């Protein structure tokens, strides 16, 4: 399992996944956490999607039957304070099905 | 300094007119860096700003649009231009790219290996290049050959009427005859970035490619040109225009698709490509491999 590998690994002290593509916008988007073009607000950093998926970085299969990345091929927006590990981020939280947010950062349902 | 606000500076006309001798390029700027923003990629700010100045450009945008990235990957392992592009290119259009070395891409489809194992029975509609050997300048500056020959090949065979190209050249790593195929656009330019103002980096702009010369260019005398104007105008950095993204996306314009015959070409129809209003190629399903 990688992505219980990759939680321990940083909880050993171990630095976080560097070189995620970090977009320029206008940070004035949706903040939905799952994009086709980056929807940043003024409070989160806007992403590659390739660049954030520990799968996709690993050069190693995904967590799903038919090989289907949700991240590559879309952006990605992370708070700011947790955007020096935008791969842990994206691993250890999960997006509102109905309104499109992360689950405790921007869920108001 | 109002350039400085703008994406970059573009060769101006007067510079091309010119017939100079091919000097060593020796600029102002040089080992001076722009202050990029906080956590930003230096391949993001540049491809950034070229898209930027492409904005302003007659470029075609048809529904499908078909783009092409050659050297797309960064030594990191990832796709910097790929994710501007992305950005940059209506929703809808097939994105794919192309290096050396694997990576991992945002792109539609990724294809490893030398380019001159990419083969693809279909013409395209816009190609980007940055590749880029950092060991190509191998003592007398003369007319390069590799990757160039596959991308003049693939201009003149695989590049739709109407399509644009942008080539990244410097002052070691250049074409004679890419020169040359710029042309046969109805209009081209050499673009610096602002953000690497500092280098002798530009990108050949191609736009509206006609299939035919317009302009008898030699590719020996115009590279001399190009380094005379950038070592007579030096170019402040500037990272402003990377805080103005609200215009940035690449406006849909819908442009005709028409496979047509190439008698079927006449003045008319070259004055619609010249202008971006015209996309000549098939519509069919596109296939593209790479040799193994
Ligand atoms: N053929 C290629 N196919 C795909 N990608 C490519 C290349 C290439 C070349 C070359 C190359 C290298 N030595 C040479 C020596 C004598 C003559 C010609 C030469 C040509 C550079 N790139 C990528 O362009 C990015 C920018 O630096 C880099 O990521 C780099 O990996
Ligand atoms: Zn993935
Ligand atoms: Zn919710």
């Amino acid at each position: 399992d990688a992505a219980k590998a990759y939680k321990d690994y940083l909880a050993s002290g171990g630095q976080p996944i560097t070189n995620c593509v970090k977009m320029l916008c206008t940070h004035t988007g949706t903040g939905q956490a799952i994009t086709v073009t980056p929807e940043a607000n003024m409070d989160q950093e806007s992403f590659g999607g390739a660049s954030c998926c520990l799968y996709c970085r690993c050069h190693i299969d995904h967590p799903n039957p038919k090989g289907f990345c949700d991240l590559k091929g879309k952006y990605v927006q992370i708070p700011t304070t947790c955007a020096n590990d935008p791969v842990g981020f994206t691993l250890k939280n999960t997006v509102c099905t109905v309104c499109g947010m992360w689950k405790g950062y921007g869920c108001s349902c | 300094s109002s350039q400085a606000w703008q994406p970059g500076v573009a060769m101006p006309n007067l510079y091309k007119m010119q017939r100079m001798l091919l000097e060593k390029c020796d600029l102002q700027n040089y080992g001076d860096s722009a202050t990029l923003p906080k956590g930003i990629m230096m391949n993001v700010a540049k491809y950034t700003q070229l898209c930027q100045y492409l904005n302003t450009l007659t470029l075609a945008v048809p529904y499908n649009m078909r783009v092409i990235h050659f050297g797309a990957g960064s030594d990191k392992g990832v796709a910097p231009g790929t994710a501007v592009l992305r950005q940059w290119l209506p929703t809808g259009t097939l994105l794919v790219d192309s290096d050396l070395n694997d990576f991992v891409s945002d792109a539609d489809s990724t294809l490893i290996g030398d380019c001159a194992t990419v083969h693809t029975a279909n013409k395209w509609d816009l190609i980007i290049s940055d590749m880029y050997d950092p060991k190509t300048k191998n003592k007398e500056n003369d007319s390069k050959e590799g990757f160039f020959t596959y991308i003049c090949g693939f201009i003149q065979q695989k590049l739709a009427l109407g399509g644009s190209v942008a080539i990244k050249i410097t002052e070691h790593s250049w074409n004679a005859d890419l020169y040359k195929l710029m042309g046969h656009f109805a209009w081209w330019t050499a673009f610096v970035t602002n953000v690497n103002a500092s280098s002798s980096e530009a990108f050949l702009i191609g736009c509206n490619y006609l299939g035919k010369p317009r302009e008898q260019i030699d590719g020996y005398v115009m590279h001399a040109n190009y380094i005379f104007w950038r070592n007579t105008n030096p170019i402040q950095l500037s990272s402003y225009s990377l805080f103005d993204m609200s215009k940035f996306p690449l406006k849909l314009r819908g442009t005709a698709v028409m496979s047509l015959k190439e008698g079927q070409i006449n003045d008319m129809i070259l004055s619609l490509l010249s202008k971006g209003r015209l996309i000549i190629r098939e519509n069919n399903r596109v296939v593209i491999s790479s040799d193994v």
